[PDB]
């Protein structure tokens, strides 16, 4: 990620695909970018770094879950 | 106007001669002839 | 190399996808295929003005979307004819030895036919021969001879012992950066053979036919169009009186070449330079429409094409899109497998790496389609179904052990919806008055 | 001063003068081409208005798209007159309509997402190396050319379509807050209003006319030389004009 | 349609013509005129032509200095559009080699073709003034009226009999 | 490099006296002290109309913050016609 | 590419320790009454404006000598060099003399711009530095010369030129004595042909 | 010499088209000049409306401005490291091959030679889109677990490596165009 | 130039001129018939104003309803002589036109 960030800063290409395939849950498929670099913290234990990745579209898709098309047409409304 | 007159001898500038000869060229090949800057005829005539 | 100037300026000229290939009869070069950028180059190759190939090239380069670079196929000649089944000055152009431009002249059909043969003999007669039989045959000796129409009503008819069905497998070997396919023979046997070849190689076939049976009564199935319809072949046929003499195939190609297939640009009402309006009555046009034989029509205050319906029945712009989807999907997946296999990390059927294909396919082909308007998206209020593309991949627990031995993945499925254009509009109204 | 310093002084005159010639001639080229029309797609591109973006050919019909349009507004105005009456009240008289004004704000980024070649900004932008293509700069010299040439712009908005609008002002701010991009604001107002067939032409007027300035008689006024003839068909002309026309003396 | 002396595209000297038709020629087609108008505009270094200090191209700014490819392309592409009859620029392949320090670009320009407005200053005339008659033909008739009638009769006699 | 900036000068001379020969305002510029009262760098507003008719051409002038000495020299000569 | 062209005697260059924002703007106006109809000449162009904000600090990070602010600044003690005072002295002289400045910016290059106003302050915050604002506008500007480029000129009516042998009499100054380099040739002719002012 | 002396080597100032007072133009024909060019024998040429040098190519083949830069890098890198060792050894705290002090050389070298090169435009920096490699300078230092025992007896550190990329100037330009007309 | 552009400038003038004939014509007829009466319903509706909302047909008494109205304000103004009156002289006052504004969506 650090090398990608440096390259993107130098040239300009920042957009790369991002996909998350959830298990028994909603999934995602869109195009993302690197937003903010985390903060290092060298301490007694092993630290944790949290990358913020921004994504274009953030609508979660049922996809793997079955029996959704039939259920959608079942809802009434006016 | 600039040659021999009734009051001695005069001197013409360059631009008047340039315009006169460019007008002559214009008459030679119609109003469409180009005579400014980029014309080879311009570079010949001015020199 | 040594450069004798700090600045060197040269002012000069000249220089599913675009490039078409015109399969012609000639001997002006040994190769089977050659590329040109203008009709000027073909003249330098000994193409006589008015010759078949020349008519096609000039028509194709004149269109609003003319191709960047045409291609000429070569099939051998044995004899050529000049037919005079109609007459009024009947200037004809002959080029021999690549340099001898002897434009023969005659004026006033046997008399003219024999007269033309007599004029040729009066020439260089030491390199070409002529003989009248209404038509007059012209034959070369080992010398390039080109014959083309200059004026009059006569039409050139080249003849060859070679067959199209056998040459096409030859031209493809030399090069295959060509998409459109057109032929000169235009016989029923030759056209059908060309149509079959275009299928297996995924090429688009085009042909203009002068057959009067095209607009005959629908119950009468005797034209080529009926044969292709029965065989369910995709070939953009059409009827035109200038289909011969002028070879208007270039005009149609000239309207589609410089246009990316992903835009879904219909060919309904585009104007084709060079073509002449169809003069048949309303009943005739209806007959030809049932044949899937498109016609160029002089419209209200103008003239324009009618419909891009192929012989099978589907609109032409769909066919180009379907081919364009095939090509890009195939190269994109391959281009990714190489990268993985070229880093030492080749792809595996582990069920943890297969899902990645969701991003690869959605990236190159699919998204580019949406941004260009080619692919629909949204929701339907009456069918209640969505138009979003979907992709499904099989898991390792379903691949038969036979495939694992052969290392093959099959049964991947994709879904798309195409954006349809508009062709006709029919208003209806009624002026009711209050009471 | 020194003779060498004279050369330095000459450079100022030339380079400074040469700069305005490039700007002035380019503006003169505009207002001379009448077969060119400029259109700006503020919004609606992805909803219905895609039909109009397909009709432009990059040669005489040009489209201006923006990487992002933050807001746009439209406000028409009217004027109402009022006169006083003896009843210690005020009445009203005719009213008038005051044209109309339009404004919007947008941004051009040096890292584009949607590089569509049909957009006239992206005529030469490199597909694979965007940041070195100088998109932010390339937009100023094209936007400025439109405004300073007094083009009649047409705006294709999602809500409606506006025509005959003239740009009045614009801004470009490279604030340190964002960087790598330019914040752009624009304002427009409604500018509400030879060849050709003799049938359609009607009686024109030109007013008083003096002697033509392209031929003789002006030289006698400007005190110049008459242009000699080119000899061809001599002894046929000279006899006739000299008798029927004479010479200015 | 700007007229001017024709410059040979191959050598750079005036196009006196082939040895069979040696002479002098004027640039008539808009293509030829625009070619030389661009050639001279690019070949003359800025400020080097007396009588006009503002004409030419400033090569000295870039040559001999460490320069950015993108800046040069803008100036190259801008000088072209100073001509009032340029429709567009199609493609632009700018490449730079660091070993030899050479720079070389390619591009093409599209220009239409116009009409001639008037032929008075060029060569020919388009009218077909009549020819005076010969001998006593005017006052007594012409024999051709007999010849054409005889030919019509002969051809009609030829038509009816099947052939 | 400079800009293109305006400049001006205003001169006041001796009283004009008509005699038996053509009058030239040029020769009255010099004052008894010699050099005349010249005013260069002071904000000035003026309007001068000219015509071809019987009436003379007349011009108006205004000067702000003049030194007391110059104003004193004009308090005197109020009976006379300074050039 | 063009910064290196600047020498230290003719093409002086100025660089600020930091520039926060700069803005460029142009204006146009049109008739507010309906036109008679094409009458597209009812519009005028105003002068473009340019403004920016900057800062000069006692603790510079880059002291490139090509900058005219750093003409003779000490390398090891920047704060004793009193750089902020150096900048102001330069700034007033450029504005006072009405120089036609040239601006090199991110996107484009602007020429023939004059300074109309600038501001300097030293607030309690950001001590040891000064905030600077500038404003510029376009200038539509329009002897020893080649006789070939000369054009007929005019100077209006003219009077006796400069304090000469005749103007001295008008101001009652005494005639300048002649230096006796030679008083044998001209004397017999000078008085007889030219006479004396009297 | 008068054209190169008062010019810091770190700027990478090419000698291509500079004017040399005193020299006289080379009068040989085009074929002669091409011959001399193959010899790496530079010529002073009277150019279009002027006269200027042609190319700073040495006998070996490399451009001259490179050679000065290479020497300038050698000198400054050598003095900078030495100037730091003295300070440590002059405080009693001389440098040691302990693998805890060697890494400090990252800052010493990047400080004096390298950064001054970047601010002057001599050294390139950034990324390459077709070769996909970056131009950033790199420095590598060996660890104590690799120094042979022979060196420890002699107290020598070897095999340090540095990487740089040079900024190339422009010398020639060759336009190509074609006036095609619509149909 | 070329005739191809003259066939293009005409299109630019023709289509642009057609726009006025559409917009300019509609206002002309809209003023040529005074029968139509427009009305606006800002709030009011559900507090018994439905009594008159149902009167509106689809041909003469056209009605307009916004999806939402956030605020509406009504104001009147008066002015008086700023100099002491001569004394009752209560006629030294005038009435201005009342203003009404609102915001909607």
């Amino acid at each position: 990620l650090a090398q990608w960030q440096r390259q993107a800063n130098v040239t300009g290409l920042i957009y790369l695909p991002v996909q998350v395939e959830g298990s028994q849950g909603l999934s995602l498929n869109t195009i993302g970018w690197i937003q903010k670099q985390p903060d290092l913290s060298y301490g007694t234990e092993v630290g944790q770094m949290d990358w913020e990745i921004g994504v274009l579209d953030a609508w979660l898709s049922p996809d793997q879950i079955q029996g959704i098309a039939a259920g959608i047409t079942g809802l009434l409304g006016l | 106007n600039y040659g021999l007159t009734g009051s001695g001898f005069n001197l013409p500038p360059m631009d008047d001669l340039v315009q006169e000869t460019k007008k002559t060229f214009k008459s030679a090949f119609g109003e469409d002839f180009n005579t400014e800057s980029n014309s080879v005829a311009d570079k010949l005539i001015q020199i | 190399e040594y450069q004798d100037k700090v600045v060197d300026v040269e002012v000069s000229l000249g220089t599913g996808f675009e490039t078409p290939m015109f399969l012609a009869m000639h001997g002006n070069f040994p190769e089977r295929i050659r590329f040109y950028v203008s009709t000027a180059g073909m003249v330098a190759d000994g193409f006589a003005v008015g010759s078949p190939a020349y008519q096609f090239a000039t028509n194709a380069f004149a269109g609003n979307f003319a191709p960047q670079r045409v291609a000429i196929g070569r099939m051998s000649i044995d004899s050529s004819k000049v037919d005079f089944t109609g007459t009024t000055e009947q200037v004809v152009v002959n080029i021999t030895l690549n340099k001898v431009v002897k434009a023969v002249k005659i004026n006033v059909p046997a008399q003219i036919a024999t007269a033309l043969a007599d004029a040729v003999t009066a020439d260089l007669t030491g390199k070409a021969t002529a003989v009248a039989t209404t038509y007059v045959t012209v034959t070369a000796s080992p010398n390039v001879v080109s014959v083309g129409k200059g004026a009059g009503v006569y039409k050139i008819v080249n003849e060859s012992s070679e067959t199209v069905a056998t040459v096409l497998p030859s031209v493809i070997a030399e090069n295959h950066n060509w998409y459109f396919l057109a032929t000169e023979a235009r016989s029923d046997a030759d056209i059908v053979a060309a149509a079959e070849f275009a299928k297996a190689n995924y090429k688009l076939h085009i042909y203009n036919s002068t057959d009067v049976d095209a607009y005959a009564p629908e119950n009468s199935a005797a034209s080529v169009f009926d044969t292709l319809k029965s065989l369910s072949y995709d070939s953009l046929g059409t009827s035109d009186a200038g289909a011969d003499v002028d070879f208007t195939e270039g005009s149609v190609i000239g309207a589609m070449a410089a246009n990316d297939p992903s835009y879904g640009d219909s060919l309904h009402l585009k104007t084709m330079p060079g073509m002449v309006p169809f003069a048949g009555s309303d009943t005739q046009r209806s007959n030809a429409w049932s044949r899937n034989a498109n016609i160029y029509r002089g419209l209200y205050g103008g003239g324009s094409y009618i419909e891009g319906k192929t012989s099978s029945g589907q609109y032409v712009d769909v066919i180009r899109f379907s081919h364009w989807v095939k090509f890009r999907m195939e190269e994109s997946v391959f281009a990714y497998m190489k990268r993985r296999s070229d880093m030492g990390l080749s792809m595996k059927m582990s069920d943890e790496d297969l899902p990645v294909l969701k991003s690869v396919l959605m990236n190159n082909p699919i998204n580019i389609g949406i941004r260009n308007g080619g692919i629909l998206t949204g929701y339907d209020t009456e069918n209640k179904v969505s138009y979003d593309p979907t992709i499904i991949i099989p898991k390792r627990a379903n691949i038969p052990t036979n495939d694992l031995a052969a290392r093959i993945l099959r049964d991947v499925k994709v879904e798309l919806v195409y954006n349809n254009s508009l062709h006709y509009v029919k208003i209806r109204a009624s002026v009711v008055l209050d009471r | 001063i020194s003779p060498a310093q004279q050369a330095q002084a000459d450079k100022r005159a030339r380079d400074a003068a040469a700069a305005k010639r490039k700007q002035d001639t380019e503006v003169s080229n505009a207002k001379s081409r009448e077969d060119i029309q400029y259109t700006m797609f503020v919004s609606g591109l992805r909803r219905g208005r895609l039909n109009e973006f397909e009709r432009k050919n990059r040669t005489d019909d040009l489209a201006i798209l923006f990487d992002s349009v933050t807001t746009h507004t439209y406000t028409k105005d009217y004027n109402k007159s009022s006169y006083a009456v003896e009843s210690k009240a005020k009445a009203s008289d005719h009213v008038t309509t005051q044209d109309g004004k339009f404004t919007f704000s947008g941004t051009v980024t040096d890292s584009p997402y949607l590089i569509d070649p049909r957009n006239m900004i992206d005529r030469d932008t490199d597909k694979e190396n965007p940041m070195l293509a100088r998109r932010p700069a390339k937009a100023i010299e094209i936007l400025e050319l439109i405004a300073d040439s007094h083009q009649l712009v047409t705006l294709v908005t999602e809500d409606n379509i506006l025509s005959n609008y003239v740009i009045t002002s614009f801004q470009v701010d490279r604030s340190s807050e964002a960087g790598s991009s330019i914040n752009v604001q624009v304002t427009l107002e409604e500018f509400r209003f030879r060849t050709s067939d003799p049938k359609k032409a009607k009686n024109a007027n030109t007013g008083t006319k003096q002697t033509a300035e392209d031929g003789a008689v002006d030289d006698s006024a400007k005190q110049k030389r008459q242009t000699p003839y080119i000899g061809k068909n001599a002894e046929t002309k000279e006899r006739w004009e000299n008798a029927a026309i004479g010479t200015t003396d | 349609q700007f007229k001017d002396l024709l410059l040979d595209p191959l050598t750079g000297d005036l196009d006196f013509g082939t040895p069979g038709d040696r002479g002098m020629r004027l640039a008539l087609t808009n293509q030829l005129s625009l070619r030389q108008r661009l050639y001279l505009r690019f070949a003359i270094w800025a400020g080097d032509w007396y009588f006009d200090e503002t004409f030419g191209f400033p090569y000295r700014t870039f040559v001999g200095k460490k320069t950015v490819k993108a800046v040069l392309d803008g100036r190259i592409k801008s000088e072209v559009r100073q001509e009032p009859d340029v429709l567009q620029i199609t493609d632009f392949q700018s490449t730079m080699d660091v070993v030899s320090r050479s720079y070389k670009c390619f591009f093409t320009v599209v220009t239409a073709e116009g009409e001639e407005i008037s032929l008075a200053f060029v060569g020919e005339d388009e009218y077909q003034y009549p020819t005076p008659p010969e001998s006593n033909v005017q006052l007594c008739g012409d024999e051709g009226v007999i010849i054409n009638f005889k030919n019509k009769l002969y051809y009609l006699i030829n038509f009816r009999l099947p052939k | 490099m400079r800009a293109m900036e305006r400049t001006y000068t205003l001169v006041i001379g001796r009283p004009v006296v008509i005699g038996e020969k053509p009058v030239n305002i040029e020769k009255f510029a010099n004052t008894s002290k010699g050099d005349a009262y010249e005013i260069k760098d002071l904000h000035i507003e003026f309007n001068v109309k000219k015509d071809n008719s019987k009436e003379p051409n007349k011009g108006y002038v205004t000067v702000y913050n003049l030194s007391d000495e110059v104003v004193n020299y004009l308090s005197v000569n109020q009976r006379e016609s300074l050039a | 590419n063009e910064f290196e062209r600047k020498n230290r005697t003719d093409d002086l260059a100025i660089l600020f320790d930091s520039v926060t924002t700069h803005t460029y703007t142009k204006d146009y106006n049109k008739s507010s009454y309906a036109v008679e109809s094409k009458a597209s000449d009812h519009v005028t162009t105003q002068d473009g404006k340019f403004t920016f904000s900057g800062t000069v600090t006692d603790s510079p990070y880059l002291i490139d000598p090509r900058n005219m602010i750093d003409r003779d600044t000490d390398k090891e003690n920047p704060m004793l060099a009193r750089r902020p005072a150096k900048a102001i002295e330069i700034l007033e002289l450029i504005a006072d003399s009405h120089q036609l400045v040239t601006l090199v910016t991110e996107d484009n290059i602007l020429s023939n711009y004059v300074i109309t106003s600038f501001q300097v302050d030293r607030s309690s915050e950001a001590g040891s530095s000064i905030n600077v604002q500038v404003t510029l506008e376009e200038f539509r500007f329009k002897r020893t010369s080649d006789p070939k480029k000369a054009k007929n000129a005019n100077t209006g009516t003219k009077q006796t030129a400069e304090d000469g042998a005749v103007d001295d009499s008008a101001k009652q100054k005494r005639q300048t004595p002649y230096i006796g380099k030679n008083a044998e040739t001209k004397e017999r002719w000078e008085n007889a042909a030219i006479g004396t002012t009297d």
